[PDB]
Formats: C-alpha cells, sequence, structure tokens
C-alpha cells in the first residue's frame, strides 16, 4: 500500500501570498492528485498527473513533485482558497493539510456561566466557559472547582474560523451530577492563550 | 524519418467469395486481398517507443468487430434504453478468420521484435512491415482463445500494475486446449474440458511470474466479486452459440500450491443462453434455442484477463480475480508490438 | 454536464445494512466507472471499490470485503436511454461506520486515470447508532451583569442531527455564535448558541432563542434574560 504524508497539518497565510503544501508518498514514481474541501463543500478536484490542473481551476494553483516529494502552491491567496487540501495516489490519501487565515494575535474574552435551577431540577449540572473572538486557535481551559482540577468530564466546540474578522470561538462544557455540583463552592474556568499576558481566570461562588 | 502518428487503417484477408459464414461475407465485403511477399524490414541502430495502452489501431479493430457483429449477429429480439426491436434471427454460421490491418501510402507500421516486450517503453529491435500479422477477432472474457503466444516468457501486461482498476492481460507462451462440448440428446447444458496436469503447471508459472512483479508476495487467486454472467463466468461464441463456463475449477490455489489429485481432467460446467447481455455494450439480445447435435470447438487458451484486489492493505499476498470485460482488450493483446508511424 | 445525485442522509443501527444511490446523467453511463469513497470523521477518507457499468462488474477494498455490494440499473427510458444508477449496500454497520459517503467519477480527458475524481456526488450522511429520536431542552446561559456581556443557550441531550438555532426569530444575527453540536457519553448530542451584546442592553433588550429539531417535531422558545 502507498502512505501519503501530508505536511504541514495547519498553514497560517494571508490573502495574497503563495502557500506552499507538501505530500511524501511511501512509494516514489507515481504522479500526484490534489482535492480541495472548503468547510462543509463537495471535494472539488484540483490537480491530477502532478501538475494538470483540473476543470475550471484557476492559474494559481500549481502541482509539480517528482520521486516521493509532491507539492502544491497556491499564489495570490484568495478568500476562497482556505479550505482543507487532501493528496491521492490511486486508492490512497494523505489525511489533509488546513490553510488558515493569519491575522494579529487576539485574546479572548472570557465567560462563565453556572448551571440553571431548571436543569439542577433535572439531576445534572452543565457549566460552560465561552472564549469569545480570538486568534489563534490554540487555548487551553482548565476547569477548577474548589481549586480541584477537573478532567474527562468536560467537552470543548470550537467554531469555524470568521469569515470575515478571522478569529474563533470555543465553549468548554464541564458536566457534573447534582449531587457533585452541590458539594461544592467554586468554580473556575482557567484560560492560556497566547494574546494573554497571563492566564485569565473567571469564576462564580455555588448559590451566591 | 517519421512521426508517430493515427491514420485510417484498411485490411486484408484471405476470405472466400463462396463462404457464406459470417467473417467471410464482412471481410469480402471490407477488405482487401492478402500480399503473397510481405516485406519486412529490420531497422538498424534503431530504438523506438511503443504504447500499447494508447494504440489507435485498437480502437480501429473494435470499431470493425463491432460492424461485423451489428450486420451478422442479429437477435430475434433487441432490448435497448427501454425500447423493443423485433427481426429475422435466422441461424448462422460463424468462425472467426484471420485479418491483417494495413498501413495506406505515406505511413507504414513498426514492429517490436524485443522478445520479452511488455508492450510500453522502448524497443530496441524494430522492423517495418505494411501489415500486422492475421489477427482472428475472437471475443471472449476471462480467458483469450486462438490469439498468439509470448515468444519466450510469460509475459505480464498492465498500463499500471499499482492501478488497481487496469486489467492484467498475461500473456502465456505455451498453450492450453480447452474443448467445449453441447452434446446431442437440457439441450442448454454443456462443459469444458481441460487437462489439469497441463494447466495446473502453466498456472504455477503464471503465479511465478506475478510474484517477479509483485514483491514475492503469496499470489492468489478468487471468483469475480459480482456482475453479470458474462463477466463473472468465462464467455464466448462457439458456432454462433453464446457460451458461459464456470471457471471456478480453473484457478484452485490448492493445485498450484506444489496437492495430489489435481492432475487429469477439469470440466468446467457450461450453459448456452439465449438472452445475452451484448458485449458491444448496447443491451439485452434474445436468440433463438441452440442448434441440434454436437456443438463442439477446441481453443487454445493463449492470455488470462485478471483484476487485483486494491484496499488499504499490507497483507502478505494479492488477490487476482478472473475478469476485464473490456473488448478492446482483446484487441490489445494482439497488436501490442504495432504503431503506426507517418513517413514525413 | 455530468451530474451525481446520491439518496438522502440516514440513521442506521448497528447490525444494519444501507444502501445508497446514485443517479448518473449527462454522460454515457456504460463509458465510466463509478467509485464509491467514505469521509470519516478523524480518519480522512476511505475508497470503498469501484463498478463498472457495462457489465455491472466491480472491485471492492480488501478491508471491506464481506461487507460491500454494488450495483447499478441502467435507464429504461427510451428518449433518455443513457443515464443510469449505481447503488452500493453497506452492511454490518457500527458507529465507525458513520461517514459521509460519496459516489465519485474521472475526468474524461486524455490524461485523466481512474482516480483523479473529476465529478461528486452531493454525499450521503450515515449515522449508525442505537439511540432512540428525541428532542432537546433548553437551558439558559444567563448574563452575569460601555462593557459587553454574553448569553446564551444550552441546547442539551438530542438525537439526530441538526438542531436549528435563532435568535428574536432571526431579527438578531451580528455576533451570534451556534456551536458545532458535541456527542456526549450518553449517545445524544449536546450544543450551545451564544451571542454578545452591549451590557447597557441588558435591562431594556429582550432575548429569545428559538430551537428547532425537526427529526422530532420539537420548537423551543427560550427567553433569556439577566441572573
Ligand atoms: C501509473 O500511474 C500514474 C498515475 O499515478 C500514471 O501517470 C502513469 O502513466 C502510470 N503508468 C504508466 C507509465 O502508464
Ligand atoms: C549503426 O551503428 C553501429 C554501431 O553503433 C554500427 O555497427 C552499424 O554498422 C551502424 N549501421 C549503419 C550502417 O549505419
Ligand atoms: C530481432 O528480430 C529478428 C527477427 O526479426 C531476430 O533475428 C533478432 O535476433 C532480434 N533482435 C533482437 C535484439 O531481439
Ligand atoms: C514494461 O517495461 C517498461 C520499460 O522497462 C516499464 O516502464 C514498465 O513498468 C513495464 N511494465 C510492466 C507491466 O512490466
Ligand atoms: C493452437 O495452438 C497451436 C500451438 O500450440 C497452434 O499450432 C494452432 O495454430 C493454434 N490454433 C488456432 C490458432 O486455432
Ligand atoms: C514459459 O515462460 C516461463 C517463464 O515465465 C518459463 O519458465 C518457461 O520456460 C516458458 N516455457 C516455454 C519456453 O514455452
Ligand atoms: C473434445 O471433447 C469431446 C468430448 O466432450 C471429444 O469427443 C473430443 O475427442 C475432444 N477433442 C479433442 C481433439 O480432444
Ligand atoms: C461456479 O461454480 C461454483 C461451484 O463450484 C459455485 O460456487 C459458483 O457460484 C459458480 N459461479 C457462478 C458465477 O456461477
Ligand atoms: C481444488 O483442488 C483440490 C485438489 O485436487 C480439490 O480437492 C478441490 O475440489 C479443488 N477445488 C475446486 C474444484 O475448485
Ligand atoms: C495431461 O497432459 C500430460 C502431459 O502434459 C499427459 O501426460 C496426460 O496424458 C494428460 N492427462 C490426461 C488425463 O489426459
Ligand atoms: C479456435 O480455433 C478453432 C479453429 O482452428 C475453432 O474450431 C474454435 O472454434 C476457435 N475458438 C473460438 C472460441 O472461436
Amino acid at each position: 500500500e502507498i502512505v501519503l504524508t501530508q505536511s504541514p497539518g495547519i498553514l497560517s497565510l494571508s490573502p495574497g501570498e503563495t502557500a506552499t503544501l507538501f505530500c511524501k508518498a511511501s512509494q516514489g514514481g507515481n504522479a500526484m492528485t490534489w482535492y480541495q474541501k472548503r468547510r462543509g463543500q463537495v471535494p472539488r478536484l484540483l490537480i491530477y498527473d502532478t501538475s494538470r490542473r483540473a476543470s475550471g481551476v484557476p492559474d494559481r494553483f500549481v502541482g509539480s513533485g517528482s520521486g516521493t516529494d509532491f507539492f502544491l502552491t497556491i499564489n495570490k491567496l484568495d478568500r476562497e482558497d482556505f479550505a482543507v487540501y487532501y493528496c491521492q495516489q490511486f486508492e490512497f490519501f494523505g489525511l489533509g493539510s488546513e490553510l488558515e487565515v493569519h491575522r494579529t494575535v487576539a485574546a479572548p474574552s472570557v465567560f462563565i456561566f453556572p448551571p440553571s435551577d431548571e436543569q439542577l431540577k433535572s439531576g445534572t449540572a452543565s457549566v460552560v466557559c465561552l472564549l469569545n473572538n480570538f486568534y489563534p486557535r490554540e487555548a487551553k481551559v482548565q476547569w477548577k472547582v474548589d481549586n480541584a482540577l477537573q478532567s474527562g468530564n468536560s467537552q470543548e466546540s470550537v467554531t469555524e474560523q470568521d469569515s470575515k474578522d478571522s478569529t474563533y470561538s470555543l465553549s468548554s462544557t464541564l458536566t457534573l451530577s447534582k449531587a457533585d455540583y452541590e458539594k461544592h463552592k467554586v468554580y473556575a474556568c482557567e484560560v492560556t492563550h497566547q494574546g494573554l499576558s497571563s492566564p485569565v481566570t473567571k469564576s462564580f461562588n455555588r448559590g451566591e | 524519418v517519421w512521426k508517430d502518428a493515427d491514420t485510417t487503417l484498411f485490411c486484408a484477408s484471405d476470405a472466400k467469395a463462396h463462404e457464406t459464414e459470417v467473417h467471410n461475407v464482412w471481410a469480402t465485403h471490407a477488405c482487401v486481398p492478402t500480399d503473397p511477399n510481405p516485406q519486412e524490414i529490420h531497422l538498424e541502430n534503431v530504438t523506438e517507443n511503443f504504447n500499447m495502452w494508447k494504440n489507435n489501431m485498437v480502437e480501429q479493430m473494435q470499431e470493425d468487430v463491432i460492424s461485423l457483429w451489428d450486420q451478422s449477429l442479429q437477435p430475434c429480439v433487441k432490448l435497448t434504453g427501454g425500447s423493443v426491436i423485433k427481426q429475422a434471427c435466422p441461424k448462422i454460421s460463424f468462425d472467426p478468420i484471420p485479418i491483417h490491418y494495413c498501413t495506406p501510402a505515406g505511413y507504414v507500421i513498426l514492429k517490436c521484435n524485443d522478445k520479452n516486450f511488455n508492450g510500453t517503453g522502448p524497443c530496441k529491435n524494430v522492423s517495418s512491415v505494411q501489415c500486422t500479422h492475421g489477427i482472428k477477432p475472437v471475443v471472449s472474457t476471462q480467458l483469450l482463445l486462438n490469439g498468439s503466444l509470448a515468444e519466450e516468457e510469460i509475459i505480464i501486461r498492465s498500463e499500471n500494475l499499482t492501478n488497481n482498476a487496469k486489467t492484467i492481460i498475461v500473456h502465456l507462451n505455451k498453450s492450453v486446449e480447452i474443448n467445449c462440448t453441447r452434446p446431442s440428446n437440457d439441450i442448454r447444458k454443456a462443459y469444458c474440458e481441460i487437462n489439469g496436469t497441463k494447466w495446473n503447471k502453466v498456472l504455477k508459472q503464471v503465479t511465478e511470474k506475478l510474484k517477479e512483479h509483485f514483491n514475492n508476495k503469496t499470489i492468489i487467486f478468487q471468483p469475480p466479486s459480482g456482475g453479470d454472467l458474462e463477466i463473472t463466468m468465462h464467455h464466448f461464441n462457439c458456432r454462433g452459440e453464446f457460451f458461459y463456463c464456470n471457471t471456478t475449477q480453473l484457478f484452485n490455489n490448492t493445485c498450484i500450491g506444489n496437492m495430489k489429485g489435481c492432475n487429469g481432467t477439469i470440466t468446467l460446467p457450461c450453459k448456452i443462453k439465449q438472452i445475452i447481455n451484448m458485449w458491444q455494450g448496447t443491451g439485452q439480445a434474445m436468440y433463438a434455442p441452440p442448434i441440434d447435435g454436437k456443438i463442439n470447438c477446441v481453443s487454445n487458451i493463449t492470455g488470462i484477463l485478471l483484476t487485483r484486489d486494491g484496499g488499504a492493505n499490507n497483507t502478505s499476498n494479492e488477490t487476482f480475480r478472473p475478469g476485464g470485460g473490456n473488448i478492446k482488450d482483446n484487441w490489445r493483446s494482439e497488436l501490442y508490438k504495432y504503431k503506426v508511424v507517418q513517413i514525413e | 454536464q455530468v451530474q451525481l445525485v446520491q439518496s438522502g442522509a440516514v440513521i442506521k443501527t448497528p447490525g444494519s445494512s444501507v444502501k445508497i444511490s446514485c443517479r448518473a446523467s449527462g454522460y454515457n453511463f456504460r463509458d465510466y466507472s463509478i467509485h464509491w469513497v467514505r469521509l470519516i470523521p478523524d480518519k480522512g477518507f476511505e475508497w470503498i471499490g469501484w463498478i463498472k457499468p457495462l457489465w455491472g462488474a466491480v472491485s471492492y477494498a480488501r478491508q471491506l470485503q464481506g461487507r460491500v455490494s454494488m450495483t447499478r440499473q441502467l435507464s429504461q427510458d427510451p428518449d433518455d436511454p443513457d443515464w443510469g444508477v449505481a447503488y452500493m449496500e453497506f452492511s454490518g454497520l457500527t458507529p465507525a461506520d458513520t461517514a459521509e459517503y460519496f459516489c465519485v467519477r474521472r475526468g474524461s480527458c486524455d490524461y485523466c486515470g481512474d482516480f483523479p475524481w473529476q465529478y461528486w456526488c452531493q454525499g450521503t450522511v450515515v449515522v449508525v447508532s442505537s439511540a432512540s429520536t428525541k428532542g432537546p431542552s433548553v437551558f439558559p446561559l444567563a448574563p452575569s451583569s460601555g462593557g459587553t456581556a454574553a448569553l446564551g443557550c444550552l441546547v442539551k441531550d438530542y438525537f439526530p442531527e441538526p438542531v436549528t438555532v435563532s435568535w428574536n426569530s432571526g431579527a438578531l444575527t451580528s455576533g451570534v455564535h451556534t456551536f458545532p453540536a458535541v456527542l456526549q457519553s450518553s449517545g445524544l448530542y449536546s450544543l450551545s448558541s451564544v451571542v454578545t451584546v452591549p451590557s447597557s442592553s441588558l435591562g431594556t433588550q429582550t432575548y429569545i432563542c428559538n430551537v428547532n429539531h425537526k427529526p422530532s417535531n420539537t420548537k423551543v422558545d427560550k427567553k433569556v434574560e439577566p441572573k
């Protein structure tokens, strides 16, 4: 079988710049195919036979390579070019490289939301921490309950990169039983992010 | 000086004007007489690139055979894209004859004489001829019948072996007769006999050749994974009747690996069908029941058509299944050593 | 223009089989193979197999053999005889088979090989789960106080996807983030929708999130106010 290894995993660049994406095959001598997949859209063939552009593909997409090393070059990046790109040879595929929009670092605004009494009435407590409008996407959110770090009991979700301001938002949801919730006082989410000179903490005291 | 080029070929043959046999009749109207003293010139110091998988001579043969079958093998009923066509469908005389393909003035055929030429890349021993050798337009699936043999070693042909979608042509260097009969006195039931000792030895050699191309992985045969009977069975036409033979016994891994019992006669079960899926891609055709008497044709198996399994594997073996089904491949197996060039 | 149109998304129970159709038109259906490929969350693309429409010859990915069957049907319309339908049936489903399935076809140019897929069906999402259809509970994420405040709705414990969320019946859109749903260990989905607004307005403006879950025929209007 052929193993295709794409890099980098994420590429951060601005409109107008040129992106270079790499695909290394475990076997040499075959031609390379590339696809574009914009978020939520059908995949689109870009390049076949290593360097030939598919139907309706603009000339700023340039495929090249030889042996085991293959490249997709995207000149003068357009807003639409920010997408995930996959390489293929025969039935084998790379795991994809994401091209994302670079912009200035932006610290998240952080908010914490205690669970509602109505949800508590039902036996479960959801505590939510929102990190709004930040860049880059990488952030560390830590839940602490009475200063004990919580792990394995929260789930995160992240928005798609905003099409206009290139920021992300993230939510982390700590889920506890009502009995567990009512045994502790201080609930806090600590956020660590490049845009912050030191970690930011938002918290509340249960029933206060 | 010359250059790769495509042109309209013409055909030559020794068809008889008095024959009612259908290939004879077609060639009489389509072809010219064969040349008694063919000129063949070896080209000294000349190397030439070939590509049997991109050879327009193949397209032209295909069109002719389609033409022949359309003129000659009219079915009692034709079912195409939801339409119906009823016609006379008399029994016929059917027995393919050799057809030569030839270049007109201003062109010539370059022929590759390299003993183990696999159909593509450079040829060092090249000659110039006006016509291909005589090629019988035998339409079959799974097995190539009554064709030419590889001159030295068994040859593996594929446009791209790494590509599981490309048919593999195994070109044998020694033929094995297959003997098919529908006895006189179920009228549609028939069978094909092969010498097991003959065949299993050949098939062993085949698997050994495949190892050379497939990293010495264990070579394993499986039956076709699906499809119409024309492709899941060995399909061919004998005396105008459409045969379908179950080739399961032909690809018995137990035999090729070294056991006992596998020598002696293999008898494939076959059936003649009146309702067939047309290889021309035209739909379904309905023919009258079989003629009476012992329907029998003995052929040389000279080639095998295979597909190889793909997928995210990394097992210790490769799996091959009889198949293909693109009749153009039959013409490729005979035209592989030829290409047309234009003189200036 | 070539067009491949697949059948709609479906929810399947483990142990089920799914049969997906791909109606192909705008070219001679017999002349081109159709492939099937699946895009699996967190694992990428996996080629499933191909079918050649003339004889319906097939080839299945080794690792899926025994679980996949491809067939085709050719148009039976005398004045429109060249289109056809390809079918793929996938059996013994598990949650790991939750993916988007595509039928695809190669380009028709001279240098186009078999695997560069120029034409794609719109995809068919198959979710394999033993979960029962269930509408969401909706809970408030209440604003805790010039500055800007955040508020939202927690949409919890529904199956299957999707739920849609608007605010104030669509009149409020600026600054809304409705997060991708997450699959909880219960097998039920959950998401939040949040919006940032002026702290100044918290006493003057009303905020209502409109939640629609069609699979359960569930509609909820949740008014969210300061805690
Ligand atoms: C092998 O496949 C590649 C595409 O991966 C194709 O470009 C090449 O032509 C194939 N082999 C040959 C030399 O025909
Ligand atoms: C072609 O070249 C070979 C040596 O490379 C020589 O032996 C031969 O005589 C040449 N043929 C002619 C007659 O040009
Ligand atoms: C080329 O073919 C001729 C017969 O046409 C043969 O005598 C000669 O040995 C062959 N040469 C090579 C290099 O295969
Ligand atoms: C045939 O030989 C050519 C030239 O050596 C090579 O490129 C090609 O891979 C070979 N094909 C097969 C199937 O052996
Ligand atoms: C069958 O093969 C033999 C050689 O094994 C050959 O002499 C004969 O011409 C072949 N018969 C055909 C082509 O019908
Ligand atoms: C046929 O080819 C095989 C190699 O593939 C070889 O071992 C055998 O000697 C050949 N038989 C002949 C010359 O007929
Ligand atoms: C072919 O098989 C039939 C019996 O099925 C037999 O009569 C005939 O002798 C066989 N032909 C040859 C030449 O072996
Ligand atoms: C061929 O025969 C075998 C029995 O030996 C049977 O299992 C198989 O279904 C047959 N194949 C076809 C396509 O009829
Ligand atoms: C395979 O060969 C063995 C040994 O001769 C035999 O027992 C078995 O029936 C064969 N299987 C078939 C006919 O496919
Ligand atoms: C099979 O062919 C071998 C020679 O290759 C021969 O000895 C034997 O007679 C044949 N088997 C039968 C049963 O006719
Ligand atoms: C192979 O050739 C012989 C004539 O030499 C013929 O009897 C037999 O029918 C041919 N086979 C086919 C399938 O055309």
